DNA sequence: CTAGATCACATTTTAGGAAAAAAG
DNA sequence: CTTTTTTCCTAAAATGTGAT
DNA sequence: CTAGATCACATTTTAGGAAAAAAG
DNA sequence: CTTTTTTCCTAAAATGTGAT
């Protein structure tokens, strides 16, 4: 497993438009987020190529990325 | 933090290229080296009709034009194109060398990059002699799900490509590998509706 | 008289290999420099059916497994089969390593000859790309007159090898290259009786 | 032009038995010698492997070899 | 259906989406699934995003675009 | 011919080839043009490196092997 | 024997930038 | 207000076609 | 359209080492 | 005398063949 993946997605610090898009689609834990795919955020309202970066960033800074494949969840 | 490529890139001058910009020119005499600070590019050939075939992409991180550094008044083996916008740190061999003898650590650096490309192309010479052009596509079509800037997908990762490249990747027609990525697609093998690809069964 | 690559040796160990062995298994770890002292060898790579292709032939001078030396538990990239009788010097990566903080000379050596490779091997790639089977096996002959053990003869260079082998040198079949070696001949190009070829307007 | 190729085949401290094939082939000069092809010189009697191999690797250590292409002869 | 009678409204759409349909005088989920593909796109500030995030949400629910149906209303 | 009488010392050969004519019972050099190759070769003493030295002096003369003469002798 | 290349042009698909709509 | 997303547009590039 | 691959086997050609002949 | 060249030998490897 590992621990940081249970931390609720605000610790990361996102930008409020990240952040409001998250929660209304449901993702919560950072791990639920490390599952999404690139292409599946994508298409969530709100969400275009800046906040997609800020995320795909904020997440490579923290050893993390994108489409992981977990096991395990919750 | 990397203490190594930061006092690199100290002694370089940084030069922005425009997509779709040519950096180096077959056959010019080589004196300066580079490297991709940000932006990606294409290594190309030519035959003497014209016609291109891709040898590699490289990213941020690669060096370019090392190959001319050891031996002195050698010629530009290949053409390299920016495929995006390229950030570039240029440094000319002359003081790239006062470098190696204050910390040969850049040269490791660079040589380890270079025994990767050996490796690589050597291979893309075996898929060359070995496989059919089905066998080269479907081997491509991996290998750039593995770049850096290849979307992840649900079905698999997914990645933005033309026929026309893909063809002058593998070294082929570009209507075949029109051919090919309908076949693969009957097979449930690839998803294709534009430029964008989606191969399953990556990630 | 060479002071760096005569303290290199002497921190090798010396070792013969009989003609027609194995120096390198592909797919083994990789943990060991080798450097031939004396002889030649053939790098080559095959496909799952088994079948041979000749990437390069290295000859006395030259480093070999020098690819698994900048990452750590990479595995051999190619067979090496030693084409005469060799006798190559041997050291550890981790040992080699300790002589590059020593003096990064060896090292420039080292990746001179890699840059090369890179180009030759480059160059492999788009003959097989845009060169026809007769293209490839010109070029081929012309090459294999570079080499040392080459004779030179009055009317051009003269060499030895066989149609089987140039088979797996320019990735093809040697009844093709039996028939193609037959119209070199008409256009009065080359002289072939047996293993024996003189390359016309060599040298 | 160079200054060696004109000294006779003496200067080169070779065999007797390469020596002795040289001197009835019509071979006096080193400038004759570096002209010569290898294939050649092979089919000249008395001279085998180890001659056509001495002479090759005494000419190799004074910068010269065998089949030179010269002009200007004599 | 008892679904193709509810206000579009029930589908949860986006504020982009929600003002396009309310322009076009598509008030019912019943008169949606009947407008087909390319009729929409022409529909003025509905671009790729919004068609896709309509037919993504009616996927979920079943259903879809250019659905054929009788005895409307 | 004038050439082809003359004994088969005027060619100058090496002492390996010389001494295998003359146990092979060819003095003149008219003897010489008219024995084939193939069969020279079955002559003990004599291989492919003296087989070529006098098919090579020979062609500087001329001549060559497996000639076909004529009131002989 | 078969895998691929080949031909020109009507049609499809893309790049990317101004401008409008919506969110912060 | 400002910034980001999303629409909406066309020259130009990319594509399929299929018998030999 | 064409360049090449393909098949098995009778025939050709080679490697290389003992031994004989000749030169040193 | 010794050393080098040259002969001379056969298992085994290399080769051509040519219509589809
Ligand atoms: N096979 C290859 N793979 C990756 N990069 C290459 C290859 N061949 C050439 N290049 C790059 O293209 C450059 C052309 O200029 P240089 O010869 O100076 O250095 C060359 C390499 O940096
Ligand atoms: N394309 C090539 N040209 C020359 N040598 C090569 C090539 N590819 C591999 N080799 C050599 O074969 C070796 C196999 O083992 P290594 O990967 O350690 O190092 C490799 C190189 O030394
Ligand atoms: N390339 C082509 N040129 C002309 N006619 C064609 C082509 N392909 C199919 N047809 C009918
Ligand atoms: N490879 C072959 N097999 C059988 N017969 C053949 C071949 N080549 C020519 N003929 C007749």
């Amino acid at each position: 497993f590992d621990p940081i993946l249970l931390r609720p997605v605000d610790d990361l610090e996102l930008t409020v438009r990240s952040a409001n898009c998250l929660k209304a689609e449901a993702i919560h834990y950072i791990g639920d987020l490390v599952q999404r795919t690139e292409v599946e955020l994508l298409k969530t309202p709100n969400l275009g190529k800046k906040s997609l970066t800020e995320i795909k960033d904020v997440l490579a800074s923290r050893g993390l990325s994108l489409g992981m494949r977990l096991e395990n969840w919750p | 933090t990397d203490p190594t490529l930061e006092w690199f890139l100290s002694h370089c001058h940084i030069h922005k290229y425009p997509s779709k910009s040519t950096l180096i020119h077959q056959g010019e005499k080589a004196e300066t080296l580079y490297y991709i600070v940000k932006g990606s590019v294409a290594v190309l050939i030519k035959d003497e009709e014209g016609k291109e075939m891709i040898l590699s992409y490289l990213n941020q991180g690669d060096f370019i034009g090392e190959l001319g550094l050891f031996e002195e008044g050698q010629e530009r083996s290949a053409w390299v194109r920016a495929k995006t916008a390229c950030e570039v740190a240029e440094i000319s061999y002359k003081k790239f060398r006062q470098l190696i003898q204050v910390n040969p650590d850049i040269l490791m650096r660079l040589s380890a990059q270079m025994a990767r490309r050996l490796q690589v192309t050597s291979e893309k010479v075996g898929n060359l002699a070995f496989l059919d052009v089905t066998g080269r596509i479907a081997q491509t079509l991996l290998n750039l799900a593995k770049q850096p800037d290849a979307m992840t997908h649900p079905d698999g990762m997914q990645i933005k490509i033309t026929r026309q490249e893909i063809g002058q990747i593998v070294g082929c027609s570009r209507e075949t590998v029109g051919r090919i990525l309908k076949m693969l697609e009957d097979q449930n093998l690839i998803s294709a509706h534009g430029k964008t690809i989606v191969v399953y069964g990556t990630r």
